[PDB]
Parts: structure tokens; sequence; C-alpha cells
């Protein structure tokens, strides 16, 4: 409601999985300009940062009609058996061939720009000011074939998860959206004006009296007291503990495994995979069941109790559910 | 939607798009990885900088901007001013040493690439250590930390491929997680492989008797030092906790926690006890000679407390003297005005 994002599905889209919303700016196109607040898929996103990449086979024993650096021809058969997509150069280990969308800037004198630097048209690449890069994108200084290829992705803030929303949430000057809505409110027709009342309500209270909205995103999870989540000696050797402790472990373990995954090195499929798990866990202790239901282990396919629902059970609709001293 | 399928779709999509060509593709990445290592070490040599900083400064430029250094690791490395200053020194390295960062940058590039391509291998592996007490996703990911461990020690010089190598480094990581995390009360990897053998041994025993083995039979079957006292205990520690909050009696609305009494907290009866006890234990303490009464009162009542070391300067003959004479005068008058007689607790 506050952040104008499709209230329901636009969030679960970026929130729990990877559909990245372009946060500040992203110069390279999709066909159109930078989608200030719009969301894109990892497939098209992938198309946005490396550039374009399509590798293809060779029957046991055939030779390619193109050389090592001969720019692949837009719409050309690289080798007998395959038909490669448009912008590229042709590469090949002794089976398949590989296409690349960034243009080759052959250098013979040493390349001093380093792999990774953000580049804009002009940024030195190699052989002094002789080899200048004319397109926007990252740098890939290959030295087998002495060359400097410049990928076309300019820095596009594609981000997903509570990270993305935390940003968006800090950047809003509610007083702007207040005035902006006050006028969207009274002037246009009832369709877009109505939904604006609803959106002006939340923003009004945030500002009115009380606290500011950046806090809705959690980065520090409060832990309930211990004596309130006992560990006790039952009978014989049996120990009984508050369900909460099994959720807390989850969180703690995932949070830790996360850190260790960041430091060890970071294949990003693996970091998001866990950042998700982590999120789910952060939910679990708070409120279980609004999404997926946690179960310790076979014996009780019984939702582990959770803070949220402990409080509720207190005063909620049932005959007096758990009401009475 | 359902968190297993989109991740599976996620990396299975990537192994499909990037299956690693048997020999060649792994050969290149692997050798590139090792040249990164050497590069980094020779970099540390010429820069006087540690390898932890080279691995991380080269990781920053290849894997992520300020963003990744600031949030993951709090703040001891200014990502900009610090990382770019590091990059500086690397540039200065003439044609000669510069070649090593250029190599290091790919060294890692190649690294991540191989880890991506084999995420399939993990899931296929992880798939079988399913019902151990760990979440499919949790299992998959510690197995993942296992494949990374593998990438660090894989020596391509030794012709064998990363497949058979990742299998072992992965199964180890997984098994360790399962043991170390699966339970509420932590239990070391020995009690774990210990208890698993008990249950294993059990199943085999039931195959014969049609009698759930008496602990006598489990001791035997297990081996050298197994006795009843051992199996019984292990079967107790293996007994995981009971959920403090279970549906009790008729399932209606009955939580288990209401039934458990309190044991530190002094029920009113106790508050009354220690009231009189201290009130009148304090009356006796003041009316007595402080010399050996306070000695035994504070060396037994204040902090924990030794006869000779109990009295200040005066030896043991005056300790025993006043201790035993004051203690009895105190007890025999307390005998007259029976206040303490009714054994307080």
């Amino acid at each position: 409601t506050l952040l104008d994002l499709s209230a329901t599905e636009l969030e679960q889209v970026l929130y729990f999985s990877k559909y990245i919303v372009l946060d500040p700016k992203g110069a390279i196109l999709n066909g159109v300009p930078v989608e200030k607040r719009q969301l894109l898929t990892d497939e098209e996103y992938r198309e946005l940062r490396y550039g374009k990449q399509e590798t293809y086979p060779l029957p046991p024993g055939v030779d390619a009609l193109v050389k090592d650096g001969e720019e692949v021809v837009k719409g050309q058969e690289l080798a007998p058996g395959v038909v490669s997509r448009l912008d590229g150069v042709a590469l090949y280990r002794f089976a398949s061939i590989l296409v690349v969308k960034a243009r080759v800037y052959p250098f013979e004198d040493d390349v001093e720009v380093s792999t990774g630097d953000r580049v804009a048209p002009g940024d030195v690449l190699a052989d002094g000011g002789k080899v200048k890069s004319d397109v926007y994108g990252r740098v890939e200084v290959d030295l087998v074939r002495n060359v400097v290829r410049v990928v076309e992705s300019y820095d596009i803030d594609a981000r997903m998860g509570a990270e993305a929303i935390q940003q968006l949430l800090k950047e809003l000057d509610l007083e702007a959206l207040e005035k902006e809505l006050l006028e969207e409110m009274k002037h246009p027709s009832r369709a877009r004006r109505a939904k604006a009342r609803k959106r002006l309500e939340v923003v009004r209270a945030f500002l009115d009296s009380g606290n500011r909205p950046e806090w809705m995103i959690l980065e520090a999870v409060p832990v309930l007291p211990p004596d309130l989540r006992p560990m006790v000696q039952v009978d014989g050797g049996r120990f009984a503990t508050s369900d909460l402790n099994d959720l807390y472990r989850r969180l703690i373990n995932r949070n830790n495994r996360l850190k260790k995954l960041l430091a060890q090195g970071a294949p990003e499929i693996i970091i998001r995979n866990e950042k998700r798990m982590l999120q789910e866990a952060v939910d679990a202790l708070l409120d279980n069941g609004r999404r997926g239901a946690p179960v310790t282990n076979p014996g009780s396919d019984r939702p582990l109790r959770s803070l949220t629902d402990i409080l509720s059970g207190k005063q909620g609709r049932f005959r007096q559910n758990l009401l009475g001293k | 939607k359902i968190s297993t399928s989109d991740p599976v779709r996620q990396y299975l999509h990537e192994i499909g798009q990037v299956p690693l060509l048997t020999l060649e593709e792994e050969v290149e990445l692997a050798r590139k990885v090792e040249e990164g290592m050497e590069a980094i070490k020779k970099l540390s040599e010429i820069t006087g900088l540690d390898p932890d900083l080279i691995r991380e400064v080269v990781r920053a430029k290849i894997l992520g901007s300020a963003r990744v250094r600031h949030i993951p690791g709090l703040k001891e490395t200014l990502d900009p001013k610090t990382v770019e200053e590091i990059d500086q020194k690397l540039k200065s390295l003439p044609k000669e040493h510069k070649r090593y960062l250029h190599i290091a940058r790919e060294g890692e590039a190649a690294r991540q690439h191989l880890i991506e391509a084999n995420l399939r291998l993990v899931v296929s592996i992880a798939k079988k250590y399913t019902g151990r007490g760990l979440s499919f996703l949790d299992l998959i990911q510690e197995g993942n930390q296992g494949l990374i461990r593998a990438v660090e020690k894989f020596e391509y010089k030794r012709r064998f491929k990363f497949s058979t190598y990742a299998t072992w480094w992965i199964r180890q990581a997984i098994n360790r997680a399962i043991a170390d995390q699966a339970r509420t009360i932590r239990i070391p990897v020995h009690m774990v492989e210990t208890i698993n053998k008990l249950s294993r041994t059990a199943r085999q025993l039931q195959q014969e008797l049609g009698r759930e083995p008496t602990y006598e039979e489990i001791a035997e079957a297990m081996g050298p030092g197994w006795d009843a006292k051992r199996v019984e205990e292990t079967l107790k520690i293996a007994q995981e906790p009971v959920s403090l909050e279970t549906p009790i009696g008729d399932e209606k609305d009955s939580f288990y926690g209401d039934f458990i009494p309190d044991e530190h907290l002094p029920s009113p009866v106790d508050a009354a006890t220690q009231s009189l006890l201290s009130e009148e234990l304090e009356k006796a303490l003041s009316k007595l000679s402080e010399r050996e009464a306070m000695v035994l009162k504070l060396r037994k009542g204040l902090i924990d407390g030794e006869e000779v070391g109990a009295f200040f300067g005066v030896t043991r003959e005056r300790i025993r003297q006043i201790e035993n004479k004051a203690l009895r005068k105190l007890k025999y008058h307390e005998s007259r005005t029976r206040k303490l007689r009714d054994f307080l607790d």
C-alpha cells in the first residue's frame, strides 16, 4: 500500500524468490528505458549483465568455416551443424563453438584496464589511449587471444528480497507522497482517486504521530526471554522445551551458514537460495503458517507454535480459547 | 510458490545450460583456479599483503561492489577507499607481476563458474540424505558448502575428475550437518554414530527373536565394551525432547505447559519460611560474640567456606573453643525457648 508496488503479488514476486526490481538506475534497455520501479525476470536480467552468450557443438570430426577472431556474422552458421544467433565473435575449444555479444578491441601492447572495472565509452582499455572502449559495460581482459572484450551491461541496480524493499522504503519522503496523493485524491475520477485515499491513510499515520516507516524491514530479530521458552526436566531423562527454541535454531543456523557462505566465496545462486531460507525462518519464529507450515520432525505434523500465535491464542475467537486466570 | 521447484528450476536450468564438458571444461576452470592461488601467493610476496586480503580484494572486484563488503562483513574494510587502494598497488605491478592479478581475477571467475555448474551434483546427492531430520533445502545447502570445500583442494594434476571428488567432500559436509544440527540438545558426532549403530543393531536383532531385544542382546551384538547400563543410557540421550506445547488430553484446547510446576520460585510457604528463619537467624547472630559465630556464619553462610583458615589471627584452639561452646549455648537455650526445634525445612 505505502510503497506503491502491486500490493500483493508484486511483493511475493521479489520478496521470497529472485524477481529483481530496478532500484536507482539502469541505463541499458530491454527495448525501452530504465524501469525505475518495474520488475524483470532472471532470464532477461541475465541478458542484461553478461551481454549475450550462446555456445554450440561439433559432430565428431568437422571444421568451422570461421576463424578465431573473425567476428561471427549476424545470422551465421558458425560451423556445420549449428546456426548461431546474431552479434558475436567465434570461439572454439578442440569441440564446440561459442558466441559473444561484446565487440573485440584487439590490443597488442599490454592491456592495463582490469577485468571488472565499470566502463563507459572512452574508458582506456589497453595500448595506452590507443585502444579506447566505445560502449558501456564491464571489462573482460582475455589474454590467450590477446584481446579486451567489453560487455554491454551498465550498472543496473537489480535487487531482490527485503534488501530491495529496505532501500525503497528509506528513499520515500512521505510528505511528498502526501501532497501528491492529496491532489490525486480530489481531482481525477473515483478509480485512481479512491485507491489513493487508501494509500494516503497509512502514510498519514506514519507521519502524524508515532514512528517512521523504515523499521518495517527486519535486520535485528528480538529473541523472547529464556525462562519463557523453558528447557525442563520431565521424567526419567525426558526433557521438555518450548517449541520456539526449534525455530530459533533454524534462524541461527541459517544466519550463520549465510555468513560462512559469504566469506567462503559466493556463487550467487547459493547465496539467494539461503537468503530465502533465512527469510522463511525469520517468519517462522514471528508467525508460522501465513506461508508454508514448519514441523520439527515426524511424530507431530503439528505446526510448531510461534510468537504471533501465542499472543493471538490469548485473546482470539474460540469459546474462551485460552482466556481465564 | 513452492520453494523447492523454483530453486531446482533455478540451478537445474544452469547445469542444463552449462553442463561441464567432461574433461576440457573442468580442466580449464580447475587449472585456472590453481593459477589464481599461486598468483595470490606471489602477490602477497611482492606486496607484503596477506592472502586473505588478496582473495578478498580480488573477490570484491569480481563478485561484488561496496554492497557485498559492507552488509556481509560489517566494517573494517572501507569498501571504496580500502579496496580501490588495494587495486592500486596491483596496477603498479609492472608487466611482470601485473600478470598475476589479471590471472587472479579469472582464477576466481573460473572458481564460481564451476561451483554453479555442479549444483546439480549436490541436489542429486543431498536427495538421499532426506529424512534424517534436516530440511531438503538445508541438506542441499550444507552439501553445497561441501562442494566449495572440494573446489579448494582439487588438484587437476591428478587426472581424476571433480565429480568423484565432490561426492566425498559433499557427503562429509552433509553427514556432519545432520549429526551436529538435527537435534535440540546437541550431541557430538560420536554419540551420533554410536546411537545409530544401536538402532541398526536393533533392527537386525528383531529379525531373529520376535522379541524387541533386551538390552543384554544389544550389548553383545555391538561389541567390545557394550553393557546394559550403556545401551539404556544411550537410548535415553537419544530420546529427543518433548514439545513443551503439545495437544493434551482430549485434543480440544490443552497445552502441555500448563501442567509443569515451578521449581526455583518459592511458593508462598517458602517465602514465609526464609522470613522467620532469617529474622531469627539474624537475632541470634547479633546476641552472640562476633569472634567465632560470625566466622562460621560467614564461612558457611555468606560465601562458601575450613577450620584453621576460618578464624582471623586466633588459631584453632580458640575456634573450636567458641565454636562448640557458643554453638551449644545457642542450641541449649534454643532448647528452652523452642523456636528452632520445629525443624524449619
